[PDB]
């Protein structure tokens, strides 16, 4: 796996800053919104027949925080991320049967609302970076789709 | 979106072809989730679920039915097929990312099946009114 | 297809953004080169596709321009588009590809430009809008 | 990726009893009218107005030709696929200006022209590994596009 020393750092910089308590809930709220297909994996937790709602539904702060601990695990073992992710890959397949697809329209809205808080830090050379990475856990987490 | 033209050519495909689309339906969604093991998050719901399954001879039967009404309502797909949208998307919230896949299998037990038939220019036609279809079942999502 | 509620949100939110135009299509082409460098390769005969390069500046005023042009002919993207379908297909012959590439650093641009606008449901309708455009430059693809 | 026997077996096959200098144009061919911005990398060809011009032109046989060879150093090295390629990507990258969606494309399509050629002997397990193969191809193939 091919890391380039700015990349480390731009994603450690990014990973330092970032409140995992604000984003995580908010970035799950976006793609319940602007992709309410993976909902089915978070229907029952109040009435997703609503944005502000669903924004401010518990049961969906916290995974999405879950979601951003979660990518941490990752953003240490940087040159193993695989095998870091393979059990929860395993875990998201078999146990939830959750579509991968859905795992690539989540990581937009988190780079997406990573933007909106970063503003004007969030550089071209900014976004690669952390959207490379996003990428790569991204087969990991749907390698056990078998 | 299709032309006088590319209707004509799923017209005329459909013609010759529509008579085993039973058969068509069961390979193609047999093909999916061999293929693409990935959309078994879906039929796991069935008592059956590799290709031989009865339950599989049975639905691709209802996948080319729909496909039957798709080239009826080709001048208004989004019309034509909006309780197919409304259960894919509202009731069993499937991801638009797989219609491309079926589609593809779609794609790939014609030319098996029907080789000389299916020409080139009969294929970006077809292409055009998969998608086409992709995009009418998705009018119910968001 | 987009709603009343969709083509209600997305003039508002340009209604809002605007007027930024010339700098959020700098900034986004400035994103797609550089994020994706496989884009460059629309670029060649570029003097030079370094980032935000004038001529890409004066390039996003177009994109950008284009959008603005999609906004009022947004109750019907596919009339609206032709020209722009047919410069960016028989003219440069562009993998339909790129447009989500450039839709998706549209989204991330505005977003960067304006959180406090860009809420979540005008992401979805200006979601579902860039779909409708990326469609329409489609129309004369093939 | 790994590689079971079967696979390596089913691709072995699959590549000999093609008939590399046949399927070659076809898929090529079929390619540039149904994806027809990949007429794009095929400027002075002559005749290419309508599709059948397309079909009956030298200059698409040739590379279509030339691409079934190409995988004959991947069905040679089935785990040194990325390095083998290399040359390849930089060449298509940064002289060809071929888009990397365009591999994806040419996949599809040798497949679709091979389910005609092979009938009901393309099984779902011979799609299975012939696409999983073009698929890493497809990748390295779009890697040193910088
Ligand atoms: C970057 C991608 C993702 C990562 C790293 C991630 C991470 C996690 C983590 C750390 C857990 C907690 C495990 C547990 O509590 O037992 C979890 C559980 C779960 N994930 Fe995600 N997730 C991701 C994306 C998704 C997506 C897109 C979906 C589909 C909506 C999803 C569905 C679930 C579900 C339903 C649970 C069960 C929670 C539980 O019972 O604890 N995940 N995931
Ligand atoms: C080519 C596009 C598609 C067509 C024409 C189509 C057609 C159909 C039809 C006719 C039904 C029967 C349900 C009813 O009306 O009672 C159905 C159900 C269903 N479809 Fe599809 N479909 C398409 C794409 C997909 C895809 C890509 C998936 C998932 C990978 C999917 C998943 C399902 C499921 C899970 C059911 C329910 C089966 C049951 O009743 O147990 N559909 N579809
Ligand atoms: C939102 C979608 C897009 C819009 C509204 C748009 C708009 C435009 C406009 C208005 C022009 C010509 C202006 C003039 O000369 O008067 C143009 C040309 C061009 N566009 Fe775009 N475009 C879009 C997408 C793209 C994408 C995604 C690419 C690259 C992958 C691209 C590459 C080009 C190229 C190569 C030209 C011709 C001149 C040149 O770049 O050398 N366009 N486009
Ligand atoms: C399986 C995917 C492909 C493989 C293995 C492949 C392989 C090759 C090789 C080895 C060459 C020899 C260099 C040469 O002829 O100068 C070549 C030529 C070339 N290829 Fe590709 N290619 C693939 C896909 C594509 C695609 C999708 C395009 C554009 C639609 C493309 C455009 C070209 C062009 C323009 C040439 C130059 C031929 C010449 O100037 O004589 N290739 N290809």
């Amino acid at each position: 796996v091919e890391w380039t020393d700015k990349e480390r750092s731009i994603i450690s910089d990014i990973f330092s800053h970032m409140d995992y308590d604000d984003i995580g809930p908010k970035a799950l709220s976006r793609c319940l919104i602007v992709y309410p297909w993976t909902q089915r994996h978070f229907s029952g937790f109040g009435n997703l027949y609503n944005a502000e709602a669903i924004i401010g539904n518990a049961n969906v702060a916290a995974h999405g925080i879950k979601v951003l601990h979660g990518l941490d695990r990752g953003v240490k073992n940087m040159d193993n991320i695989a095998a870091t992710y393979a059990d929860l890959s395993t875990l998201h397949s078999e146990k939830l049967h959750v579509d991968p697809d859905n795992f690539k329209l989540l990581s937009d809205c988190i780079t997406i609302v990573l933007a909106a808080k970063m503003g004007h830090a969030f550089t071209a050379e900014t976004q690669g970076a952390f959207q490379k990475f996003l990428a790569v856990v991204v087969s990991a987490l749907g390698k056990q789709y078998h | 979106s299709l032309s006088d033209k590319d209707k004509a050519a799923v017209r005329a495909l459909w013609s010759k072809i529509g008579k085993s689309a039973d058969a068509i339906g069961n390979d193609a969604l047999s093909r999916m989730i061999v293929v693409y093991p990935q959309t078994k998050t879906y039929f796991s719901h069935w008592p059956d679920v590799t290709p031989g399954s009865p339950h599989i001879k049975a639905h691709g039967k209802k996948v080319m039915g729909g496909i039957a009404l798709a080239v009826s309502k080709i001048d208004d797909l989004k019309t034509g097929l909006m309780e197919l949208s409304e259960q894919h998307a509202y009731k069993l919230r499937v991801d638009p990312a797989n219609f491309k896949i079926l589609n593809h299998c779609i794609l790939v037990v014609i030319s098996t099946m029907f080789p000389k038939e299916f020409t080139p220019e009969a294929h970006v036609s077809l292409d055009k009114f998969l998608s086409g279809v992709a995009l009418a079942l998705a009018e119910r999502y968001r």
